[PDB]
């Protein structure tokens, strides 16, 4: 059947125990393997039954649940795990994953730095304009942007990317992109980017004309 | 070490067929029942197909027959013969093997093992693409205070951007790349100097598009 | 004496077995073979033993077995026989008229029976020339017959050269799967280890 | 996957006479105290046994000498050591030594000894690696170091060990690893028994006949063979592969064959004493 993790993200600094807890859609026996993924290299193997140890982990790692919900816990905690986690299923093949619940340790909140870039010449003679929203260096990944036209906001014709946390910053620096046409881009003066965080009273906002 | 590698990965597209491959080492690969196993970009795990010790096992929904696993104990080379890739199956396909010896399993006992896949191999990427390989349309993105350089329009991954040449690695921001609705990737990098650095010093983006490597070199000046 | 046997029941009773069109060669050696009960079992829907007889089986020692298994719809066991013709003699499966061994061949349409397609299960259809003693074309390029080859493009002339059989469990009797485990019975040159009891 | 270790030392080995040592029973019919002819492969009576050096660490410390060498396998071969350490893992008996080519493999880890055959994949310096898991001050005993691959191949056996470890820590033994390989009709089988001797360097005027230790079925021509030990990895140290190594020192013999028979004076228990041709 399927099974899915029931946090979605979770950060939790340095020295920390925290579970993670998958749920199932029905009675998966007692047989599960938890995964941590860093990013970009291939997935490795943490605990086997949803219970046992196989050597070449850390101790620190539990496992514990049945049936239909179990856990895995890390109590002492070290800068390697900041990582995404999966769990798993056995009933039938084929027995999938599911979601898989980030792990970005660390906690200081960070106010952003916000611009807005305009298109370059060539760029505009490119037929095609592309327009950025940054968002340098804020904590944490819970942060919104929105566009805006003159009047109301942009949807639909906007693609947005974020970095991961830094080696020694942790702060999450997001771009956003508005690529238009030059017919539709043409048709304004003003063009702006809004963004809430939790590091900020009031939403800011850039435009340029 | 008990490795695995793959091949036969690469742009392809899409209905054409391919053929995988994981040269295993160290286990007796004569014994564990292997799988692909496909990631997404970024998104999570997804099992794909097995094969047991001797062969057979079923796959995904979506992938049974116009998939197609094989092996031979004889060579140490898993197989995945491909065809109809649709546009789903864009991925990265780890090679795995199971976690338990499964050299002569249970006849007729009531377990259907899943708690498997201790090692996985390092993935060969896949594409499904209508569109061929294109340098980035680089361009600038002019100005304490930031500026950077916008690569619109590559294909397909990777591209490396580097400014003045790698010269100053602060203020770097790999903002990692996006599949356009339209099929074709993007992204940006931007660094943030001081105000004060503005009209007085002037900076260079440059970009090698490796596929294919069109290198292009530009200078940024607001 | 006797302590240890041949792993046989690892095949004699699996979970799955291979597409006859990659049909496992499961090598045995090393152990021994207590082969009548091997055939004294009453379950088994065939076994023929070819350049050698059931009788006196238990005396003969080998260099090794090459147990090759696989699925096959029943009635096509007829084709595992040396010298026979067939789609899984001619593109799939050949002994050699020169066979020195046995073959065995149960029903499984209780276990390799499934509804929904079980695409586990599959044999070439297509393919340029006939094949050889205990060779095996897992590869699978996509065959060709007339002007043009196929370039990847399966359509007329041009065809997938693997098809299932579909166990439904509605089938009819010439239609179950016998799981076949083909007992090649090698004496090379090397030290005969495969022995019988006692 | 591995270190072009020494490569650098090839001063000519010294040799020895072999003055009683290397001689099995060749059956398993119960014999008593009457002599009995038998012919097969012996090593010869005093043979000019060639003596390696394994690390011989009489220098300035400089150089940590090693000079393991390929030997061929004329009809089967006698090896030993002194090797007061236990390092002497084991022995990769082939011809060609890598794919493409069947070969033989002995190897031990302190508790069982593994005996495989395969196309292995061995490298000029082969040698297993034990290092610490920084866990008890115990250790792990990785063999990557060895061969790329040892794969698509049949045998695989596992026994007590065949070096039998033992309470020394004294010296004036060093327990001599002795064994005697050889491959007729066939099959490679083994004869061989572990002695701590009251002497000092060489091997003894007294004598002890080996017993055979397994009969194997691989049935694989062998002509060559080289011994393997398993490096005590030094704690870690930036230069993992051409870095300080040789952790203990030794040195190994080795005597081939030829046909051969011989009266052998038997015993009661199953015993030799002496014989002359
Ligand atoms: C595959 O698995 C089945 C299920 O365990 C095995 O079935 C039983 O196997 C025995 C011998 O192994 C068959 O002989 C029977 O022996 C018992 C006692 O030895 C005796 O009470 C019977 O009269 C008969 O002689 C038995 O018929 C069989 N029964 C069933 C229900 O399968 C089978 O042996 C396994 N096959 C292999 C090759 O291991
Ligand atoms: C010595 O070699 C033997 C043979 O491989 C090892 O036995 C295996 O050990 C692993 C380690 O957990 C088990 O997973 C296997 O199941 C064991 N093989 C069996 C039980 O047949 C043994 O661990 C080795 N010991 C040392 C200290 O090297
Ligand atoms: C090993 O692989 C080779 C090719 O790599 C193949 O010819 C051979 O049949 C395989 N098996 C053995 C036992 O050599
Ligand atoms: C030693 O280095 C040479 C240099 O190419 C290489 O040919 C040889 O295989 C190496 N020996 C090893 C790695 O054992």
């Amino acid at each position: 059947i399927q099974m899915t993790q029931s946090p979605v993200s979770l950060s939790a600094s340095v020295g920390d125990r925290v579970t993670i807890t998958c749920r199932a859609s029905q009675s998966i026996s007692s047989w599960l393997a938890w995964y941590q993924q860093k990013p970009g290299k291939a997935p490795k193997l943490l605990i086997y039954d949803a219970s046992s140890l196989e050597s070449g982990v850390p101790s620190r790692f539990s496992g514990s649940g049945s049936g239909t919900e179990f856990t895995l816990t890390i109590s002492s905690l070290q800068p390697d795990d900041f990582a995404t986690y999966y769990c798993q299923q056995y009933n039938s093949y084929p027995g999938t994953f599911g979601q898989g619940t980030k792990v970005e340790i660390k906690r200081t909140v960070a106010a952003p730095s916000v611009f807005i870039f305009p298109p370059s010449d060539e760029q505009l003679k490119s037929g095609t304009a592309s327009v950025v929203c940054l968002l340098n260096n804020f904590y944490p990944r819970e942060a919104k942007v929105q566009w805006k036209v003159d009047n109301a906001l942009q949807s639909g014709n906007s693609q947005e990317s974020v970095t991961e946390q830094d080696s020694k910053d942790s702060t999450y620096s997001l771009s956003s992109t508005l690529t238009l046409s030059k017919a539709d881009y043409e048709k304004h003066k003003v063009y702006a980017c809004e963004v809430t965080h939790q590091g900020l009273s009031s939403p800011v906002t850039k435009s340029f004309n | 070490e008990v490795q695995l590698v793959e091949s036969g990965g690469g742009l392809v597209q899409p209905g054409r067929s391919l053929r995988l491959s994981c040269a295993a080492s160290g286990f007796t690969f004569d014994d564990y029942a292997m799988h692909w196993v496909r990631q997404a970009p970024g998104k999570g795990l997804e099992w794909v197909s097995g094969i047991s010790w001797n062969s057979g096992i079923g796959y995904a929904d979506s992938v049974k027959g116009r998939f197609t696993i094989s092996r031979d104990n004889a060579k140490n080379s898993l197989y995945l013969q491909m065809n109809s890739l649709r546009a789903e199956d864009t991925a990265l396909y780890y090679c795995a093997k199971g976690r338990p010896l499964d050299r002569g399993r249970s006849w007729y006992d009531e377990i259907q093992q899943g708690d498997d896949f201790d090692i996985w191999g390092q993935g060969t990427m896949v594409t499904v693409s209508s569109a061929s390989t294109k340098g980035p349309s680089v361009f600038p993105l002019a100005p304490t205070a930031a500026l950077g350089c916008l690569v619109k329009d590559y294909f397909p991954e990777p591209v490396t951007v580097s400014w003045n040449s790698g010269a100053l690695t602060s203020g770097v921001h790999t903002f990692p790349a996006v599949l356009q609705s339209s099929g074709l990737y993007s992204l940006s990098s931007v660094v943030t100097v001081p105000s004060s650095s503005l009209g007085t010093q002037t900076y260079i983006c440059n970009v090698n598009h490796k596929p294919s490597n069109t290198k292009v070199d530009k200078r940024v000046e607001p | 004496n006797i302590t240890n046997l041949c792993p046989f029941g690892e095949v004699f009773n699996a979970t799955r077995f291979a597409s006859v069109y990659a049909w496992n060669r499961k090598r045995i050696s090393n152990c021994v073979a207590d082969y009548s009960v091997l055939y004294n079992s009453a379950s088994f829907s065939t076994f023929k033993c070819y350049g050698v007889s059931p009788t006196k089986l238990n005396d003969l020692c080998f260099t090794n077995v090459y147990a090759d298994s696989f699925v096959i719809r029943g009635d096509e066991v007829r084709q595992i026989a040396p010298g026979q013709t067939g789609k899984i003699a001619d593109y799939n499966y050949k002994l050699p008229d020169d066979f020195t061994g046995c073959v065995i061949a149960w029903n499984s349409n209780n276990l390799d029976s499934k509804v929904g397609g079980n695409y586990n299960y599959l044999y070439r259809l297509f393919r340029k020339s006939n094949l050889k003693p205990f060779e095996r074309d897992i590869s699978t390029e996509i065959y060709q017959a007339g002007s043009t080859p196929c370039n990847g493009v399966e359509g007329f002339n041009c065809y997938f050269p693997l098809q299932s059989y579909g166990f439904q469990p509605t089938n009819g009797v010439g239609y179950q799967p016998y799981r076949v485990v083909v007992l090649s019975f090698e004496l090379l040159h090397a030290p005969a280890t495969v022995c019988g009891p006692k």
